[PDB]
RNA sequence: AAGGUAUGUAUCAAGCUUACAAG
RNA sequence: GUGCUCGCUUCGGCAGCACAUAUACUAAAAUUGGAACGAUACAGAGAAGAUUAGCAUGGCCCCUGCGCAAGGAUGACACGCAAAUUCGUGAAGCG
């Protein structure tokens, strides 16, 4: 195999009689789905820093051949300037204080990891609705 | 109910000559009929569907053919 | 990228799915052609026979 | 009846994470329209949101290129009746258990063995589009269809479960305004909105405006395009190119077809690639 | 245990079924 | 949150280590389609006289049964199409 033939492009005119969706490439009615083989963990790790903070690094293999920028909302990737769930962080801030109760001697006293929080005209609406 | 009483022998008909191919698929006189049925109702996109599955049976009978032709 | 786990199946459920329909026989494959010798007819005293 | 392997799904459903993990049964449901056993998928599109499983099977979605649990075109994001309407072919499918429904599904899915890639029937006519539709297309979708429903007991006010109720509250739906081609209710709204846009008044006259100032010609629209995009409506009286402000002067003699150019060209005639200038031309000796 | 006190239609709820797609 | 390490200077403040993303989310439903049975009223009962044993065949009809037994009124449901013989019409070809 050599990189000249498959990086050679196609001549025409591109054929836009189509719409985009029809023309792009697909094996499955939606998108061409191939298998993948990453490593567990780092695809767990950066899937929980999207899904708390709501930045990750994007994945890829030749969509502009360079790639490696940060997605979703992206400001907020530089505030805590790219760092993780796993880590003990810079500061500790805004942390929220339990009270405990860890003896296991009173009665209807002791809450361990079950604590309930220190924290603890619509219906008129509601009964014309209903 | 003159569209009650209409679709009533249509739909008895229908029903008539549906149970008699479901019955017998093989005599090829229920098709040619039931297709000629509706070829009686002189707009039809249906008994063009009558022939074409009708062949599916017995595509070997010439009747068939140059009927529907 | 997605990870595609696949579900337990707890050894206590019966057939989930009523397997029980019918619908007549489909379309069968599009006929090939026939071709026979040309086709000849007796007469009208052998087919009287 | 039905395996798979990876479903169809329209983006808005994926959710707005591209590393979601998805867990998928072997006979899961049956399919919604024809109770056949696909095998249903499950996800947490975002995290604040609902599941969403599976609707269909991948038969049924491969008919009408539908996604796989929203019930909107995988092309655009948009209803099913919009889409033929739109595309004026209905590809007819039966409403019965059996009468011809699925000897039809098993028939079309007979000869859809070969492909797997495209729609049945729609691949002929999904081509000669992006006119009437790509006006509502709506792109960057909202994401309160990943919502989760609301819940009862805040309509009631019972919910015991205070703050880690999952589902919603306050909002309480309206029974006024909330299936697979006719008739859906927002669609008749959705095609009323189509049909009453804001143009540009119709002004007090008979049909003097057969001049119209359009313009932003640039390097992309020269004088034969334009005039054999009006040679197909009709006859010139007198045509320019006024290429100081990228400009094009046509009119016509008995209005009625360049009518349907101020119809084609209110910032909607896209030939060549361009968003087109248009405005009110004179027709008043000035 | 079956082999006998027929079955076949037309209106009227619980049993069972999903708690979903949704401007 | 925790526990451990003075690890960095106050037991307190801090730093590091170990631990790492459950849930067909509901106690609901504005809910949902509602078929079976029982009631109601009809229809009523194989084989050219009458009473009748049955066993089959066909499939878009099922029930009971562990059924590649068996029974469900022979489980039900199964009907007038004549054809070739006379004659009319029309076509193709020939003399
Ligand atoms: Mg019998
Ligand atoms: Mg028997
Ligand atoms: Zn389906
Ligand atoms: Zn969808
Ligand atoms: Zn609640």
């Amino acid at each position: 195999p050599t990189y000249e033939t498959m990086f050679a492009p196609e001549f025409g005119p591109e054929n836009p009689f189509r719409t985009q969706q029809m023309a792009a490439p697909r094996n499955m009615l939606s998108g061409y789905a191939e298998p993948a083989h990453i490593n567990d963990f780092m695809f767990e790790q950066q899937r929980r820093t999207f899904a708390t903070y709501g930045y990750a690094l994007d994945p890829s293999l030749d969509n502009h051949q360079v790639s490696a920028k940060y997605i979703g909302s992206v400001e907020e990737a530089e505030k805590n300037q790219g760092l993780t769930v796993f880590e003990t962080g810079q500061k500790k801030t805004e942390k929220r204080k339990k009270f405990k109760e860890n003896d296991a001697s009173n009665i209807d006293g002791f809450l361990g990891p079950w604590a309930k929080y220190v924290d603890e005209e619509e219906q008129k609406e509601l009964d014309e609705i209903t | 109910t003159d569209e009650e009483e209409l679709n009533d022998y249509k739909l008895r008909k229908r029903k008539t000559f549906e149970d008699n191919i479901r019955k017998n698929r093989t005599v090829i006189s229920n098709w040619i009929k039931y297709a000629q049925w509706e070829e009686s109702l002189k707009e039809i996109q249906r008994a063009r569907s009558i022939y074409e599955r009708a062949l599916d049976v017995d595509y070997r009978n010439i009747t068939l053919w140059l009927k529907y032709a | 990228v997605i990870r595609m786990v696949e579900m337990q199946k707890d050894p206590m459920e019966p057939p989930r799915f009523k397997i029980n329909k019918k619908i007549p026989r489909g379309p069968p494959s599009p006929p090939a052609p026939v071709m026979h010798s040309p086709s000849r007819k007796m007469t009208v005293k052998e087919q009287q026979e | 009846w039905e395996d798979a392997d990876f479903p169809i799904l329209c983006q808005t459903c994926l959710g707005e994470n591209p590393y979601i993990r998805m867990t998928k049964e072997k006979y899961g449901k049956e399919c919604k329209i024809c109770a056949r056993p696909f095998t249903v998928f499950r996800w947490c599109p975002g995290v604040r949101m609902r599941f969403k499983k599976t609707e269909v099977c991948q038969t049924c979605s491969k008919l009408k290129n539908v996604c796989q649990t929203c019930l909107l075109d995988l092309e655009y994001g948009l209803p099913i009746q919009v889409r033929d309407a739109g595309l004026s072919f209905k590809d007819d499918m039966p409403k019965s258990d059996v009468n011809k429904e699925y000897y039809t599904q098993n028939m079309e899915r007979e000869i859809s063995n070969s492909d797997g890639t495209r729609p049945v029937g729609m691949l002929g006519k999904a081509t000669s589009t992006s006119d009437m539709l790509l006006k509502l297309a709506r792109t960057t979708p909202y994401y309160k269809r990943n919502r989760p429903h609301i819940c009862s007991f805040w309509v009631k006010g019972e919910c015991k479960r205070g703050e880690e109720c999952p589902y919603r509250h306050e909002k309480p739906t309206d029974p006024d305004d909330p299936r697979y081609y006719g008739i859906n209710d927002p669609v008749a709204d959705k095609l009323l909105k189509r049909a009453s846009t804001m143009p540009r008044l119709d002004p007090p006259e008979d049909k003097t405006i057969t001049t119209l100032y359009v313009g932003g010609l640039g390097d992309t629209i020269t004088e034969t395009d334009l005039r054999n995009h009006f040679y197909q409506f009709g006859e010139i009286r007198t045509i320019t190119v006024v290429q100081r402000q990228q400009c094009a002067f046509i009119q016509f003699a008995t209005r009625q077809a360049a009518e349907v150019a101020a119809e084609k060209s209110f910032n909607k005639l896209i030939v060549n690639g361009r968003r087109l200038n248009v405005k009110w031309g004179r027709s008043q000796a000035a």
